[PDB]
């Protein structure tokens, strides 16, 4: 299967300080693809598809952009409720598959 | 009411656009664009090309471009394009060389002028065109499916040789491509349904 | 107005495994795929299969074929589930979605259910 | 050197024009042409050969039954099977086939055209059928005499599996013909076999079938 | 009533006749051989067929992936080209009442219904398993089934002739192909008409056999 | 005079075109061509020429012991002496050679090549090795066996001091091919030679090999 | 997967850019440039050409002008190229006459036109260029080593033939020379180690 390799594979950031996560495939799966939100209580929301399309009643602080061989996820202003499980999804082709993901921590003593 | 043109070399040969760009350009104080020249973007075209399995035939493209405005008056810009074969890999450096190397064929043109026009050979391993491919790309095993990479024309980049222009107008161009010296082979049955993506052959319905 | 329902957690010993439903609201289900995604407490996400609602066709994971088997009703509207053979290896929180046309999308999502199994 | 004076119209791009240019990549040999079966120098061999015609198009028709008539035995004597109109631009039976996919990037079309219609009932099946075909303002016939005022053949299930049916040289460009099937007996069946069968249309191009003029294909998808 | 013996082994069928060549064309060697050690016809699993049957489809050669002594060159050798001789016999009495189309559809790409997503590789190569149409009206490639009569076929009809015999030749743009990735050739099996009976529910066998006659091989290897 | 009008795409400059121009200089004559031995008219005879294969690249190797592998006395019998890649776009054994560094500036490679071992040891030196080729996808041989299954030959340090393989027709273009060597015997050298030798490895081109589609070097240096 | 092109003429006969250069023009209130057009500058020729050791062509300069923007519009300039052969001494007294004379061939061309094509015949003392010379530069004893004073082309020497004009815009000039009828000798191995300075073969490793 083809496999959507995520990294970083972990992070830590305080409010603010925009992030972007890059995806990398092994092959071109064009246009198509999809970012995920994994909240803690194990509800899964869509955040961004499509690239530069989002989804409607999400907040425009979610963006992305690609460079043509990496996909990128860029937040503009963090937040505390913004720490989740972010992963890359592509369904150009079966099977469908994820990637590696991130757990974002914030900076502490 | 109440053979010639019937022919194939007439029926699949006409001029249509394949591509369709325009770039901002106002103040940079970049610009240029590539594209796989593919049959497979313009609608018109593709399902002219899927009645057919394997085709031959050598492109000609010709380049044309057009500046509008958004009274100054219309300088006359240089354009270089430059057509990038199978297997030269990007590594774009820009402002530097890798259009100006002499291995890939550019061709000079002005705004006002005869359109430029270039007749692409017939670059293949195989002996023709693959329009249906069954099977996966490459050895992969899952590799992608749909795409031959036995078959790729190249890639068509079109940059403004002269530097920044101090105006707010905006360069149109545009690519006209019309096949020659077309040979047939194992016509297929149309298809009636909307193309959901250029990428495979799923229908909607 | 349009959600997705998938409530329960049906823990169960080896010898039988138990079948998950999936009941759509909101939308017409003729329509629509219906896919399905397993959420491990090892923090995998390893997909199951997708299944058509018009007809039987069906796809499968190298790992997991020959275990997952997808079928669905019309007239209730709903999809279900159908394992064989599950261990005390497999546990993990499922979950369906649904796709269409375009996109083939993941933007509705279940509660999930608790699946833990033990000897 | 050689005095030239440019002519009106010189420097101008045209879409039809067949004109020799600039190679973009000189001293490179193709690969060499392989035999390939099935090479295709001419669009009306594609359009020759025989299609389905769609006849069951109704309301609330859609699939593989499409392309099949249901036949009872529970029928009457002389009652319409259905009718054909040969308008290729609109949509008759004829809407997608060989002959007419093709004719959608034309205009003008003139030639003969063929039909066949094949029984797909079981082997006992008796009866006897009708075929006729409508001259262009041809007076549709209202049962089954007016059909037998131009040129029919009676057409039985047991003898012949087959029909061939030559149409002389219709036309059109940018109601005229038809096709009429009525009910001559009653469908004899065994008690073992099943009481429905099915026909199943074909159309195909003379030899005489000519296009020209170029166009765009009306149907997007 | 005439036996065609290919080989070592043969199968009863129809008399064989004024058979259907691909595009009016032979499989003709390229300008060792398989005459004997991968010659004999392989018949595939019997697939029932009733009346609410869509139709089943098997790619070349997806269904001889692993085939007998034909299984052991596939994953052999480097390359081959090969043409196929498939004979469908559908055997059924005088009271059963259908219509099946065997068309052979070179270089078919499948398709899915309403989504934009590409197929698997275990969707693609089923091997001897073969497949089931999922929309037989469209052909599950976008296309139309009417005007789907430009490939080479044979009509089986239970009145006519019970029985099919379909030969291919070698259709690749290049002169040798890849046994585990590209598929020539599809077989497909198209139920135009369904079945009918005196009984709510019959079965109807279909026998299916292919012949992978005047080929070649290169790349010796393991 | 004679009336012309300009076609699409008149006065532009194009990188590949051939064209004669108006001279520079005229009324000036070269010097004449005296005979200059080694004249090449075509690329392919560059290319036909042997060069060396570096099988020693490793970790830690640089300088003259890249073109030359050790053996010694103390190894066992049937150990991987090494693998030889047949990609040019890789790097290989064949990264930088006559075949090699001609290949990068064209795309599609189509050939069959030729292989060429000597050993440079003792006189004395006795044993045998084991020389296979892997075809296309060809399972990689574990031990011994495996190589077997292919096309191989028995090369004997006393008798033959040379080495002619020829491969048939690989292929590549924008894990394919190998070449196996084991240790069939222990390797016999008496007390006064010492116990390493080494061998150096060639390749060459056939008639056969073509080449085509010119473009730019990977390598700028 | 799976002996016309593969000639010496068409393999290193290519377009490729020898020589770019952009001067500074806004007030004067000179603009000039001179060089050797030597194949050792442009990277991908010099190892292009570094493989044969004696080449005998003819080489075809081909000037492109295009003029950049610091709405006005770009006027029309007039440029003179003239190619000085080896031999002629320049005492460069400017404004005056050593361009004019008419010894040197000298080609004017304007801004939109056809670029200016001239072809370079074979100039040498010798048979052949010599691109590996052992040696030194005439008899000093002690003369410059790597340098074979035998054999140089000249130097191209392009001006504005028109006065100052009151603009902002910067002229920038682009020279692509293609060689032809290429004859080859002595093949010799490829550099693979990078260039440290063009006017030796040391190497740094």
């Amino acid at each position: 299967d083809i496999q959507m390799t995520q990294s970083p594979s972990s992070l830590s950031a305080s409010l603010g300080e925009r992030v972007s996560l890059t995806c990398r495939a092994s092959q071109d799966i064009g246009s198509s693809l999809n970012w995920l939100q994994q909240e803690p209580d194990g509800t899964i929301k869509r955040l961004i598809y499509a690239t530069s399309s989002l989804d409607s009643g999400v907040p425009k602080r979610f963006s992305g952009s690609r460079s043509g061989s990496d996909y990128s996820l860029t937040i503009s202003s963090l937040e505390s409720e913004d720490f989740v499980d972010y992963y890359c999804l592509q369904y150009a082709s079966f099977p469908l598959t994820f990637g590696a993901g991130t757990k974002l921590e914030l900076k502490r003593a | 009411t109440v053979v010639s043109e019937t022919l194939v070399e007439n029926f699949l040969s006409r001029a249509a656009l394949v591509s369709k760009r325009s770039f901002e350009y106002k103040d940079h104080t970049k610009n240029f664009f590539k594209w796989t020249i593919n049959t497979r973007s313009f609608v018109q075209l593709r399902r002219k090309l899927e009645l057919f399995t394997y085709l031959r035939f050598d492109a000609e493209i010709t380049i044309l471009t057009t500046v509008a405005v958004n009274y100054v008056g219309l300088p006359d810009l240089t354009l270089q394009a430059m057509f990038v074969p199978t297997g030269a890999l990007t590594p774009e450096k820009q402002d530097s060389f890798h259009w100006q190397s002499g291995s890939n064929a550019s061709v000079f043109f002005k705004i006002s002028d005869p359109p430029a026009r270039i007749t692409i050979p017939f670059m293949c391993i195989n002996s023709a065109y693959s329009v249906f491919y069954d099977g996966f790309a490459g050895f992969e095993k899952n590799g992608l499916y749909g795409i031959n990479p036995a078959d790729t024309i190249g890639n068509l980049c079109v940059r403004i040789v002269n530097e920044h222009q101090p105006v707010g107008f905006t360069v149109t161009v545009r690519v006209y491509m019309k096949p020659k010296h077309i040979k047939a082979w194992a016509p297929r049955p149309p298809r009636t349904l909307p193309y959901m993506s250029i990428a495979n052959a799923n229908y909607k319905g | 107005q349009v959600q997705l329902q998938q409530p329960g957690a049906e823990l169960v010993m080896p010898g039988a495994s138990v079948k998950m439903s999936c009941k759509a609201s909101g939308y017409t289900f003729t329509d629509y795929w219906m896919h399905w995604v397993k959420q491990r407490p090892g923090q995998g996400l390893e997909w199951i299969g997708a299944i058509d609602t018009s007809d039987s066709y069906t796809t499968y994971n190298r790992k997991f074929k020959g275990k997952a088997t997808l079928t669905v009703d019309e007239s209730s509207s709903t999809a279900y589930m159908q394992l064989i053979s599950l261990t005390s290896e497999d546990s993990a929180v499922y979950y369906c979605a649904r796709g269409g046309g375009g996109n083939s999308p993941f933007a509705y999502w279940g509660q999930g259910t608790l699946v833990t199994v033990s000897a | 050197g050689v005095p030239t004076y440019l002519l009106p119209g010189s420097g101008q791009f045209l879409t039809t024009d067949d004109h020799s240019s600039a190679p973009a990549l000189p001293c490179f040999n193709p690969t060499p042409e392989m035999h390939i079966p099935g090479q295709v120098r001419n669009m009306l061999e594609v359009v020759q050969v025989e299609s389905m015609m769609e006849i069951n198009n109704t309301e609330s028709a859609v699939g593989m039954e499409r392309l099949k008539v249901d036949i009872s035995a529970l029928t009457d004597v002389d009652q319409l099977l259905f009718n054909i109109p040969l308008d290729i631009q609109l949509d008759g039976p004829l809407r997608n086939t060989l002959v007419g996919n093709i004719s959608r990037y034309y205009t003008h079309w003139s030639g003969s055209l063929e039909m066949t219609f094949m029984f797909c009932g079981s082997f006992m099946a008796a009866g006897k059928l009708i075929l006729c075909y409508t001259p262009p303002g041809g007076s549709c016939p209202t049962t089954r005499e007016t059909a037998m005022l131009g040129t029919h053949i009676v057409w039985d299930f047991g003898l012949q599996s087959s029909v061939t049916l030559i149409i002389p040289w219709i036309s059109g460009s940018h109601n005229v013909g038809y096709v009429t099937c009525f009910m001559q007996t009653n469908l004899i069946v065994p008690s073992e076999s099943s009481d429905t069968c099915s026909l199943i249309g074909f159309i195909a191009a003379k030899d005489d079938f000519s296009l020209r003029l170029m166009r765009d294909s009306p149907d997007i998808g | 009533v005439l036996q065609l013996k290919l080989g070592n082994s043969a199968i009863v069928t129809q008399e064989a006749a004024n058979y259907c060549c691909a595009y009016g064309e032979w499989p003709n060697y390229l300008p060792t051989q398989p005459e004997t050690a991968t010659d004999r016809f392989y018949t595939l699993k019997s697939v029932k067929w009733e009346t609410g049957s869509t139709g089943w489809w098997w790619k070349l050669p997806d269904a001889l992936n692993n085939i007998g002594m034909f299984g052991q060159n596939v994953q052999h050798h480097y390359l081959y080209r090969s043409g196929f001789l498939i004979h469908v016999q559908c055997n059924a009495t005088k009271f059963h009442q259908g219509a099946l189309l065997v068309v052979a559809i070179p270089e078919h790409q499948r398709g899915a219904h309403n989504t934009n997503t590409s197929p698997g590789f275990d969707d693609i190569m089923k091997g001897e398993e073969g497949g089931t149409f999922n929309h037989p009206y469209v052909l599950d490639d976008g296309t139309s089934l009417a005007c789907a009569t430009i490939f080479p076929h044979q009509w089986i009809n239970l009145r006519t002739n019970n029985s099919a015999t379909i030969v291919l030749p070698w259709m690749n743009a290049a002169p040798m192909d890849f046994p585990l990735r590209h598929n020539q050739w599809t077989l497909a099996i198209i139920p135009v008409v369904p079945l009918g009976t005196r009984t709510t529910s019959s079965m109807v066998p279909i026998t299916v056999s292919i012949a992978p006659m005047c080929c070649e091989f290169n790349g010796l290897r393991h």
